[PDB]
RNA sequence: UGCAUUAGCUAGUUGGUAAGGUAACGGCUUACCAAGGCAACGAUGCAUAGCCGACCUGAGAGGGUGAUCGGCCACACUGGA
RNA sequence: UUGGGCGUAAAGCGCGCGUAGGCGGUUUUUUAAGUCUGAUGUGAAAGCCCACGGCUCAACCGUGGAGGGUCAUUGGAAACUGGAAAACUUGAGUGCAGAAGAGGAAAGUGGAAUUCCAUGUGUAGCGGUGAAAUGCGCAGAGAUAUGGAGGAACACCAGUGGCGAAGGCGACUUUCUGGUCUGUAACUGACGCUGAUGUGCGAAAGCGUGGGGAUCAAACAGGAUUAGAUACCCUGGUAGUCCACGCCGUAAACGAUGAGUGCUAAGUGUUAGGGGGUUUCCGCCCCUUAGUGCUGCAGCUAACGCAUUAAGCACUCCGCCUGG
């Protein structure tokens, strides 16, 4: 460009959209507002329990569950771990972190955290799902 | 569009010196009257559009004159404004 | 109606250098031959030579090079521009290639060089960084 | 700080003319005079946010945090006297 | 900014013209404003230069100048910018001698054609078909000429011709003009460029009027083909067509290259003006200008390809762009 018009007109910067847009947002209960405080983990309560087929050419059924937050947005959440404590209505929490090659869910359940115990026969990945470490 | 004894004309009656042309004024009566001549020449032909900016790109070539007079000598702006009618 | 006199003046010697010349010139101001002195105070070319014509005679320039059909003249570029007139503080002023160009200091103690302007303690309006 | 997917903004306003009254100033209000003054350099309005030091990472060009830790401003259920 | 692109990747509206704005040729003299320096005060507490002291190390707290080397109080210097006084003309305009035309709005001359009505003429087919048929034929359908008419344009001169900013411009004779260009360069002394606003044009189709339905032709129709129709085949035929009378504001409006200025290998035709040497019985060779074109260095890019009618080497302005 030039500098003259550089005056006329500065650089702006660009923006970044950033990624997991439901836990950077709060609720004002008192006047049905929203905040943005950029929880860790928010917590919720989980209304469906369901898994999902990978769309891209991997097999499984992963399971995911539909869980309103706080702040009562609706998500599809990843449930990691093989059993647990996930019929309905447990008051859980959640992380972020996507699963790929499954679209639209992009969250995950933390494990043995609010009102899930963590699965039982782990012995490689004991810090994760809720398994205390042995004696 | 012009001819040229009627420039050489008005270089009798309104030069600033001998050998003068291109003065300031010596484009007005050279402009506003071939605009009078084009502004009833083009009421006979409507679509005259291309000798109507013929006109109009000079009268800033004799407006820059006029933009001229300001700076170098401002009684020669005030003979020529005062000489003959021209507005602003 | 271009800008900088003291680009295209010197764009038009590297517009011959590239092709090998020996024998350029070009107009002249109160600065330009001045500055046309200051290349050959230094002397990197064989000598530039005296202002002829009615309005801006060409002064010469006589590119001088070297013996493996070479050039001396790496890098040719005025920094100013209208638009952008820059400016050098003697406390922090550079070298070019590190001490291998120089760097002329223009203000109303006489168009200087980079000795001449590191040892006398004034900066000034930074226009090549020829070497 | 940003929006012209906010352009025409103001009418005690805009200058002055006399009374106040203030530790002082005046359009600050009141009677008078001209529409003036303010504007695309975006006035006006909207939305957002106490400010600065300071933090922090950047080669420098620097710009993002304020729990900190200091300096200033504003507030004390709300709204007036 | 330092430290990005706008020909095919994302980055030029369809072009302009133009208001503001930005940025502007050349050469002299004043200031010291801007520049750059010099005397100090001199810039912040944990944060911040350098070296110690305190912490058992250290975590964590002080010391000493550095100290501001940025701001102020102060002195100055004019090349270059700001203002002040001049000139030169390339650049531009006003001159003069001429070339060309499809450049826009108005009047004439005639040709040829599809359609019609009539003569002569005649009677079995005429038209249309890749294949046949619908149709048009017994009224004479067409035909056929000295000769009767209509609608609408006007092959030939027709071209990597010319003009127009662009959409564009085509039988011409004339009207009014635009504008291009060369040459002499006389003169004013840079009178410029971008170009936000604004104003125009704005191709085709569409909203409508009057000539329009002669031909063409969406929509519609007919005949069959074809395994499939009314599709590829065919016509008839509606507005729309043609033009004038109102526009809308859109195109691959693309040279997929914004506009003005300097500089770096060539050859090669061609459009207009000036330059000639022989001459030619109007033709050969060659200088130049402005261009119209075709090949082709260095440089260039990712490569294509560009390279005097740059995407090369520099300057100024506007606009645009930054994953789909």
């Amino acid at each position: 460009p030039t500098i003259n018009q550089l005056v006329r007109k500065p650089r702006q910067s660009k923006i970044k959209k950033s990624d997991s847009p439901a836990l950077n947002k709060g609720f004002n209960s008192k006047k049905k507002k929203f905040t943005d405080l950029n929880s860790p983990q928010k917590r919720g309560v989980c209304t469906r329990v369901g898994t999902m087929t990978p769309k891209k050419p991997n097999s499984a059924l992963r399971k995911y569950a539909r869980v309103r937050l706080s702040n009562n947005i609706e998500i599809n959440a990843y449930i990691p771990g093989i059993g647990h404590n996930l019929q309905e209505h447990s008051v859980v929490l959640v992380r972020g972190g996507r699963v790929k090659d499954l679209p639209g869910v992009r969250y995950h359940i933390v494990r043995g955290a609010l009102d899930t115990s963590g699965v039982d026969g782990r012995r490689q990945g004991r810090s994760l799902y809720g398994t205390k470490k042995p004696k | 569009a012009i001819s040229q004894e009627r420039k050489n004309e008005i270089i009798k009656e309104y030069r600033v010196h001998e050998t003068d042309t291109g003065s300031p004024e010596v484009q007005i009566a050279v402009l506003t009257a071939e605009i009078n001549a084009v502004n009833e020449h083009l009421r006979t032909h409507k679509k005259d559009h291309h000798s109507r900016r013929g006109l109009l790109k000079m009268v800033g070539r004799r407006r820059h004159l006029l933009n001229y007079l300001r700076s170098k000598d401002i009684q020669r702006y005030r003979e020529l404004i005062k000489s003959l009618g021209i507005r602003r | 109606t271009m800008t900088d006199p003291i680009a295209d003046m010197l764009t038009r010697v590297r517009n011959a250098n590239m092709v090998r010349h020996e024998k350029l010139e070009l107009p002249a101001s109160n600065i330009k031959k001045e500055i046309a002195e200051i290349l050959k105070s230094e002397g990197f070319i064989k000598n530039v030579e005296y202002v002829e014509d009615d309005k801006q005679g060409v002064l010469r320039l006589f590119l001088k090079y070297g013996q493996n059909d070479e050039r001396v003249i790496t890098g040719l570029k005025r920094i100013s521009k209208p638009g952008l007139r820059v400016y050098a503080k003697a406390s922090e002023m550079p070298k070019v290639l590190n001490g291998l160009g120089i760097a002329l200091v223009s203000t109303s103690e006489g168009v200087i060089t980079d000795k001449e302007a590191r040892k006398r303690n004034v900066g000034g309006e930074i226009i090549a960084y020829v070497w």
